[PDB]
DNA sequence: CAATGAAACGGAACAGTCAG
DNA sequence: GTTCTTAGTATATA
DNA sequence: TATATACTAAGAACTTCTGACTGTTC
């Protein structure tokens, strides 16, 4: 795809009561267990893409905040090129103190609408301007039936989440964790790209790793030259490169700011 | 404090619109805004029981959209509606909803209407709500209208989402029919005003002003005594029925009467206050920053300031607008090169006629009272100020050779007008009589040419191709037919919608589909390309009928027609007998473009 | 405080109104070290 | 039972914008 | 024109 | 006399006004 597009992922959980305290048993936590997969996929793409796009937009909360003005949605990041001043705002909702704040800041979780909410996420990918080579969108949420109390709410649902299917955005869900109800042909099998009550495609999520890429490029186009005469146009690519530590920027002590050496 | 429209919800608006669109009578319609405007004032009254500028203005600016004036363009008509709900809703930009919206026109009953199509669009999508009442409704209009001015189209996005998002399909609908200024509700303007107030009609054809209107006519019962036209207000011009040359004499009370020249400009009407100066179109559009607000800026204040006299100072002049040349001393007649309202050519207003003096109204004064008021109000300065110079007369013979000399002239017409008559605003004839070579059979040199394209109609002549492309053709050797065409023209207007549908079906099995980047041999375009082609041989030739041949760069003839339409279609001639490229040259230069060279007698 | 002035001083811990901490020393005139180098001593 | 009126439309031309 | 991506050109330690 | 890091030096993959549109108007 065009190079200069960049990836673009945007973080998107259920912020309901429902998997805020789940807590079946005591060793793990749906909310815990999806901000953990937020900060290490994010740390990852530090290193790995940092040209990268992030974005975590939390719904069904209480306090409200977004381009739009709406109910139950909070854009907790924008999309921009990720960054350690959100590495640490992520990090300040890990743990049980965390969500005690994350509660008494946005909230319980109230009522909500994937509809509404698809809405969000599409207006940030609308919003920022540097072309995007891929789109997807990761939901956080168990609740297999959105709703099955307003039809009205489903059929939106699938209009507009067929939209974006048009649009040139896709969409996933991983099925994190529930007492039953763990299925995908509930309402999903239409939606996302047999089941069980915990998603493998998370599992990888927390591999964690540190590699960095470059995408289909040329080191150098030459033509070759059968004779003087036949030419044929070669691209010469690169496909091992003994990668160095990023270069370090000189800092002046104390400002941090950059030094423009000037030998 | 507060006002009426707060407590109005929007969705009342639209089930009254909604009735009146679904009844079928002028009785029902009439009833329906009976029982809203009954409410609305009832709910006005309790609101305020006791000064008020609120009145019936946030919702007649919504029934009557066309009459806006105080918001600003909204810059977005069916295109940028279609756009705009797709990048809005997200719609897939290939999808069937996406091409239709942009496609409204072409059939896939509703084709052409771009309510229909939205509403049927929108309606499973988003069953959105929570009653925005008409002031709300009003405050995001006014916001698209800024933003459009403001050159904000983000913001323009911005205002429409909440307006999609919190309104339901049918307030949707209701709401593009307000912003493309169309409801097509069944019932005329005038009937609205008969039912707003007695005199409702009658302030707004010397106001130009809806809140105006709503603000003094509130209550039904109390009445204005003595409705005129003020300064600084724009008034409806008043304006000229197609005369009866062969009864023209009755027609002005068997009395002498005036014959002049039609001037080929644009309307204009003058306010001035000493050095405060302001300026109205037609249709009540201000154009003072063109023309001059002041006798220090503008194309014309200044050159015309000192041409008033020393005791002038309030005057309202009504008067047409050209541009002059200096070098000719002739006038350029309005169409290419030049848009007099924004402009080595220099600006002149010719005035034939005035409303107001320092403190006397003249429009119940007879026309005459009238002139002999203009001819002492101010010197004219040539090519800045003239005044316009009525020719008296008494018989038919004299307006005959007076339309003849306007011909030789190359004049659009002669007006003449009744020496007795007011100042009528808005009003057809009543006194005012305009003449034109083309309103006379036989006059005219009329092009019997042929139909190379094909487009989709809209609104009442949606679901039918309603205008076609035309073309003439090159001269082909003796006994050969023409394979090679040259379009002229669009013409969409002459025939009846029976004549229309039969032509269309006559032709449906004939019409394919316009490729911009593999054009068809036998039909080259200009600029100017159809949405569907039909290959000569079996096409219709169609006589045409229009004012003269003008430059254009749309097609490659060089020129096109200017006020075309179909006087016959011609089926007593074959596809091959249009006419060529030589015949459509010589009607060009035998009268200097003008298709109007013979007398009347 | 015309104290604090002339004295250089790295705050760079105490998340306490962490930003706020300089500013509450800049008040007092402190010289902050935004990083610690050889010339300042006394790192907070 | 229709003449008289409108209103509705059909381009005509302009320019600013946006894409590209 | 901007940014990038190499390299490679340099220097320094036992 | 090694290899390691820095540097800087350069090359390439990323912009370059014009056309078309829609209104707006009559």
């Amino acid at each position: 795809y065009k190079y200069s597009g960049r990836d673009s992922l945007i973080f998107l959980v259920d912020a309901s009561k429902a998997m805020f305290e789940s807590q079946s048993e005591d060793e793990l936590t749906p909310f815990d267990m999806s901000i953990q997969c937020i900060q290490s996929v994010y740390i990852s793409k530090i290193i790995s893409s940092d040209r990268d796009l992030l974005a975590v937009v939390f719904y069904g909360t209480e306090k409200d905040k977004n381009s739009v003005n709406f109910k139950n949605i909070y854009v907790l990041q924008e999309l921009d090129n990720p960054g350690a001043k959100r590495i640490l705002e992520l990090d300040q909702f890990k743990g049980q103190q965390g969500q005690k704040r994350f509660q008494d800041m946005m909230g319980h979780g109230s009522d909500y609408s994937l509809s509404e909410v698809l809405w969000v996420c599409a207006n940030l990918f609308s919003d920022v301007q540097f072309k995007m080579s891929h789109k997807r969108i990761m939901l956080f949420t168990n609740e297999d039936n959105p709703h099955g109390n307003d039809s009205a709410k489903a059929s939106r649902a699938r209009t507009k989440a067929g939209d974006l299917r048009d649009t040139g955005i896709f969409l996933d869900l991983m099925h994190l964790k529930k007492p039953g109800g763990f299925d995908i042909s509930l309402f999903y099998r239409d939606i996302i790209s047999v089941h069980f009550e915990e998603s493998s495609k998370l599992e990888d999520l927390l591999r964690k790793v540190r590699a960095k890429e470059t995408r289909k490029r040329a080191l150098s186009r030459l033509k070759l030259k059968l004779n003087k005469d036949i030419v044929i146009s070669v691209g010469i690519y690169n496909l091992v490169q003994k990668a160095l530590k990023p270069p370090p920027i000189k800092l002046y002590r104390e400002t941090n700011e950059p030094v423009k050496t000037k030998t | 404090s507060q006002t009426v429209a707060s407590h109005v919800p929007f969705a009342d608006l639209c089930s009254t619109l909604e009735r009146i669109q679904k009844s079928k009578g002028r009785a029902e319609k009439i009833r329906h805004f009976r029982e809203f405007l009954d409410s609305w004032r009832k709910f006005h009254d309790a609101l305020h029981k006791n000064d008020v500028t609120d009145s019936f203005y946030p919702a007649m600016r919504l029934i009557l959209p066309q009459l806006e004036r105080e918001r600003m363009a909204y810059g977005i008509k069916e295109t940028m509606l279609a756009k705009l709900y797709i990048e809005l809703l997200n719609l897939p930009r290939d999808g069937k909803d996406a091409l239709k919206l942009l496609n409204y026109r072409t059939p896939t009953g509703d084709a052409g209407d771009f309510a229909m199509i939205a509403y049927f669009v929108l309606k499973p999508r988003c069953l959105q709500k929570g009653s925005l009442t008409i002031q709300q409704v009003n405050d995001l209009l006014d916001s698209i209208a800024s933003n459009n001015s403001a050159k904000r189209k983000d913001l323009i996005k911005k205002s429409l989402l909440q307006l999609i998002t919190q309104s339901s399909a049918l307030e949707q609908k209701w709401l593009i029919r307000m912003i493309i200024k169309d409801l097509k509700l069944g019932v005329s303007q005038q009937t609205i005003f008969s039912v707003f107030h007695n005199d409702a009609a009658e302030l707004h054809n010397v106001t130009t002003d809806l809140e105006k209107v709503c603000r003094q006519l509130h209550d039904p019962s109390v009445g204005l005594s003595d409705i005129s036209i003020t300064l600084f207000s724009a008034f409806k011009p008043m304006l000229a029925a197609i005369a009866d040359i062969e009864h023209i004499e009755k027609d002005m009370k068997h009395q002498s009467f005036y014959i002049e020249t039609k001037l080929d400009g644009e309307r204009m009407q003058m306010h001035k206050d000493g050095d405060v100066y302001k300026y109205f179109s037609r249709n009540g559009y201000n154009y003072t920053d063109q023309f001059g607000a002041s006798p220090t800026e503008g194309s014309l204040t200044p050159f015309i300031h000192n041409a008033f006299k020393a005791d002038i100072q309030i005057c309202i002049l009504d008067g047409e607008m050209m541009a002059y040349n200096p070098n000719t001393q002739t006038f350029m007649q309005k169409g290419t090169k030049f848009d007099i309202k924004r402009m080595d050519l220099q600006t002149c207003y010719c005035v034939f006629d005035v409303l107001m003096v320092n403190n006397k109204k003249l429009g119940h004064e007879t026309l005459r009272k009238r002139y002999e008021i203009l001819s002492s109000i101010f010197t004219p300065i040539p090519g800045r100020i003239e005044i316009v110079q009525k020719t008296q007369a008494h018989t038919k013979n004299e307006v005959i050779d007076a339309l003849n000399e306007a011909i030789d002239k190359r004049e659009e017409g002669i007006m003449v007008k009744q020496p007795l008559s007011i100042y009528k605003p808005d009003k057809r004839g009543e006194g005012w009589l305009k003449i034109k070579p083309e309103y006379v059979s036989g006059l005219m040199d009329e092009l019997d040419i042929l139909i190379v394209g094909g487009y989709w109609g809209k609104g009442s002549r949606g679901g039918m191709m309603s205008h076609f492309l035309c073309a003439v053709a090159e001269k082909p050797p003796p006994g050969e037919k023409p394979s090679v065409f040259h379009t002229l023209s669009r013409v969409g207007s002459g025939c009846t919608m029976k004549e229309l549908y039969d032509l269309g079906l006559k032709l449906a099995k004939y019409w394919k589909p316009f490729h911009r980047k593999a054009p068809p041999s036998s039909i080259l375009c200009g600029t100017e390309k159809p949405e569907v082609y039909i290959e000569p041989c079996n096409s219709v030739i169609v006589q045409i009928k229009a004012a003269e041949i003008v430059p254009s760069d749309m097609y490659k003839t060089g020129c096109t027609l200017r006020f075309p339409r179909i006087e016959k279609i011609r089926d007593d001639k074959e596809w091959h007998e249009c006419m060529t490229l030589d015949d459509l040259e010589q009607l060009r230069g035998k009268a200097s473009g003008k298709l109007a060279s013979k007398h009347l007698y | 405080s015309n104290i604090f002035e002339d004295v250089e001083f790295c705050v760079m811990s105490g998340t306490q109104p962490k930003p706020d901490l300089e500013n509450r020393i800049a008040e007092f005139g402190g010289y902050i070290v935004q990083n610690p180098g050889p010339d300042t001593y006394c790192v907070i």
